[PDB]
RNA sequence: GGGAGAAGGCACGCUGAUAUGUAGGUGAGGUCCCUCGCGGAUGGAGCUGAAAUCAGUCGAAGAUACCAGCUGGCUGCAACUGUUUAUUAAAAACACAGCACUGUGCAAACACGAAAGUGGACGUAUACGGUGUGACGCCUGCCCGGUGCCGGAAGGUUAAU
RNA sequence: UUAGCUAGUAGGUGGGGUAACGGCUCACCUAGGCGACGAUCCCUAGCUGGUCUGAGAGGAUGACCAGCCACACUGGAACUGAGACACGGUCCAGACUCCUACGGGAGGCAGCAGUGGGGAAUAUUGCACAAUGGGCGCAAGCCUGAUGCAGCCAUGCCGCGUGUAUGAAGAAGGCCUUCGGGUUGUAAAGUACUUUCAGCGGGGAGGAAGGGAGUAAAGUUAAUACCUUUGCUCAUUGACGUUACCCGCAGAAGAAGCACCGGCUAACUCCGUGCCAGCAGCCGCGGUAAUACGGAGGGUGCAAGCGUUAAUCGGAAUUACUGGGCGUAAAGCGCACGCAGGCGGUUUGUUAAGUCAGAUGUGAAAUCCCCGGGCUCAACCUGGGAACUGCAUCUGAUACUGGCAAGCUUGAGUCUCGUAGAGGGGGGUAGAAUUCCAGGUGUAGCGGUGAAAUGCGUAGAGAUCUGGAGGAAUACCGGUGGCGAAGGCGGCCCCCUGGACGAAGACUGACGCUCAGGUGCGAAAGCGUGGGGAGCAAACAGGAUUAGAUACCCUGGUAGUCCACGCCGUAAACGAUGUCGACUUGGAGGUUGUGCCCUUGAGGCGUGGCUUCCGGAGCUAACGCGUUAAGUCGACCGCCUGGGGAGUACGGCCGCAAGGUUAAAACUCAAAUGAAUUGACGGGGGCCCGCACAAGCGGUGGAGCAUGUGGUUUAAUUCGAUGCAA
RNA sequence: AAUACGUUCCCGGGCCUUGUACACACCGCCCGUCACACCAUGGGAGUGGGUUGCAAAAGAAGUAGGUAGCUUAACCUUCGGGAGGGCGCUUACCACUUUGUGAUUCAUGACUGGGGUGAAGUCGUAACAAGGUAACCGUAGGGGAACCUGCGGUUGGAUCA
RNA sequence: UUCUUCUAA
């Protein structure tokens, strides 16, 4: 922290990262349908969580997490992502 | 080892405050001189007594009031390894003003509302308060 | 250290100029010293003579003939130079430096010799003989029951006597 | 985890070249040039005014406006011209598209529209040069997809509505309920009033001022030709346009919705639902009573929008310049040396560099700020100001920091006498022990363990004495001792050698500190050759042990431990506290000096060096530290930035290797963590008690039957209790 | 009736004390192979791209230089020519393009290395108390697995007529 | 001397 050591070398300041990456910096990114199915969730919560494998338009190869209660969704289809994790 | 007179000038006030001591001493500068003719003109010492043929030593008296300190603070601005030169107007106010900061300009020693109404910036020492 | 001439690519004749011989090499007649000689300096005539550049110029092609490496990638085996089936087999076979074991105190061990004697060796354990392994790198586990070897001398067995 | 780079390179001379200077180019010399203040190489990128955030410091950012730059199918090259290497010029090569009678040609939206494509997504083959400009022309004019307009999107910022009063029967109805009521709710209904806007109908500025023609006079000239200048009339010029604004008209009319209610954070009930369906920024909700799911009611928040996602700063002091820490929560290199580096005692002059002050220049406009003005306000437009934190120049200033000289001695370093020491190498030398060998004596066991056993013994061990050999370590001293920077160093003697301290002095003149890179030292184990090998001892072997025992135990036993010379370079290399200064209450010691006082005995008064315990202030998250600071400040270096991944991968480096060293990322979690408190627990420690044990006696469990339970069976064997405590 | 010496051990309870990673509380927490499943990744015979160095080849157009040749309205002029220009010639430079060799980066890759993660498996129980062989650092060896053992160090360990 | 383990609310 002696000024002689902070001008050989500056604060580095740490750089983040996103935790969502496929997006790239897009509110919304289109999307195909590669698998629809369920998933059980870790171990504080017992469900089946229904999800779907997509490819993106990137060709990321991506899951995502159908949101409400009951969908029409089949594979090959094109949907719209938004983002937000599930915990 | 020797960095510095003033740091070692400005401690030594400042752990003779709690010690409870009335006399601090120390060899004198042509600089020590300078600061400590401000004090004793700011009220902040009592005396000091400049003494010394061979080698010249200044010896303190500590103000004190209603049994405790009089010197709240005592600073060091411009170290040795960072040296602190400011303007007319960028001249501080310790305490809001109630405390003083000595700055050394080409004028000599003087406080720094001195220094504005000289109007002219400089050096600044150190922070007493 | 190498691999590696890796691979790959460019130049190549002749004529003229540079410089009608250049760089260089050789080196007189001169000149001076000289203990004067089968001298020393100086001195450069002479001869001899590369290499390069530049500019021309000829062919389809100028290392023109003769002469004179095909290269690359992976892997087996042996480290290598070596040695060999004279006369169908040249290697992965042998040898090898290296490693390990073992024997041996000098009148050595051992070998050739009925013997004497000689090699060992005019060497003396950092020596010599034998066997196995075969550079270098990393290493080298378990079993002595068996077979050998070594050590033991209590007892059993037992020759000539 | 990019360290070397460069041959026209770098410089010169000469020639050439360009508007201009110059390897600009060439020739010839010279070998220079560059780089650790990052050259080189790689990745990404138009740059700035500014914009966004932030209290600021800063951070991010460059659409729109500007200033600059670069590009124009791609790659090339010149041409022309004052100006080009030319979006809408040429020429060549390419690609692609198109035409062809197949000989050939043509083509360039990153102009404005538009089409396709891509995409989460970004508008009309829109109109009009009226104004503003721009090009040409004497003018008139001509052109302009520059420009002014309209469409298009709640894309954004603003301004405005969707009425206002009254109205309790607290209506109906809804919801809820203690069934009493409550709530929806003055809300609506109703009543009175208003007509903004939109609509409709009618009216009606500014942007149109200039300029244009006809005219008059003056100037100019021979001119009253012309022309120029200044007055005068005729006409104008509008794309937007049905403009801005003004009146009528009619009625409450035509005009409100999203999100949210578990806490975080403003706002809850009911019902469905039952770890399902789901919810979810975080903590976390749902496993039959959910304020967290879904619905309803009610309420909260906003509003022509409301949400979600993306994206940036803030909060975040969470890289801490402002404004962090490293004893144990991440973090001080294992130490020492030392260059560059940064840093510097004291005093005098000098210098005026830094620094400060003043003055000039510039820091474009816009923007932001301040004061104004204009649009009915606001948004917006705009006047003036400040500001643009700078840089350049000039004039000062002299305290400090430098630069330059001179000094001083406190820092620092010698000289002089001594002092203590496991400080270092080298070579000897002892004495016990152990082992081994040999012998005497002697006899039946020895050894080991919890028990044993493997083992060793009658082939005479063990034991005992005597003799001899060998290696290794040096009892007691010995010490919370000593020395060394540490790693560390232990018999005695000798040889060589280091460091420290003290004492009086003498001298030197700041000679100092720290130190990236570098250099050396650096435990143990390990490596390499040699040696040596008593004891001990990985591995290994046997014996036990146990459910198993590749362990703990036993009996063995090899590398290894020792030496010589080299390699490795790591240790909880710890005081988990980097080095050198200065200040700051004490007490009790240890060790080592050195004065004084009569040593009046092993005494007292001093004065040093080093070290141990305690502990005040102070500090600390606490624990603690506490003059040897984890107190107060100085200088410089090393390091830290959630946990796992991981000091690992991948490269480099070094090494014989082992590895050392440098050092990530993906992914994953909402914890990890430190101290300290309260319990609990300990195959932890004390103290006590109980038919707890021990001391006793009788039983149960064997037998038969009673009774209850389990199980089985039944049409049903009703249900419940089921360690102790059924 | 018998018997109680006694408190060593056993069972339980209390008290002080210490340790402590325990706290629905030692019937606690906890570890690592292995089996299964999930997630990304290292390595990897190779494979396919991208970018670029290097060495040469390449020579359109263009311009510049030279120019045998053909040619040539202003100007000189004896009228013959003079220079110049044209065209072609060749030279210089250089685009396109080619060759080899590297380098770098992405993708892919049989197979293989660990890593992380599990609301139930298997094997053992190493650490937390003296965790029942104190714990841990180095380093070495061994071993299904935690680990074990040797040497050295640390206390960030309990015990004490 | 010997002595191990307790799944998931």
């Amino acid at each position: 922290a002696t000024v002689n050591q902070l001008v050989r070398k500056p604060r580095a300041r740490k750089v983040a990262k996103s935790n969502v990456p496929a997006l790239e910096a897009c509110p919304q990114k289109r999307g195909v349908c590669t698998r629809v199915y369920t998933t059980t969730p870790k171990k504080p919560n017992s469900a089946l969580r229904k999800v779907c494998r997509v490819r993106l338009t990137n060709g990321f190869e991506v899951t995502s997490y159908i949101g409400g209660e009951g969908h029409n969704l089949q594979e090959h289809s094109v949907i719209l992502i938004r983002g937000g994790r599930v915990k | 080892s020797m960095q510095d007179p003033i740091a070692d000038m400005l401690t030594r006030i400042r752990n003779g405050q709690a010690a409870n001591k009335a006399a601090v001493t120390m060899p004198s500068s042509k600089l020590k001189v300078a600061i400590a003719n401000v004090l004793k003109e700011e009220g902040f010492i009592e005396d000091f007594k400049v003494e010394g043929d061979t080698k010249p030593e200044l010896e303190l008296t500590l103000k004190y009031f209603q049994g405790k300190a009089v010197v709240e603070s005592i600073q060091r601005v411009s170290r040795p390894g960072l040296r602190i030169y400011k303007r007319k107007d960028e001249l501080p106010k310790v305490m809001a003003g109630l405390g003083i900061a000595v700055v050394s300009t080409s004028k000599g020693v003087m406080t720094d509302r001195a220094a504005r109404q000289a109007g002219l910036g400089g050096e600044i020492i150190c922070y007493v308060a």
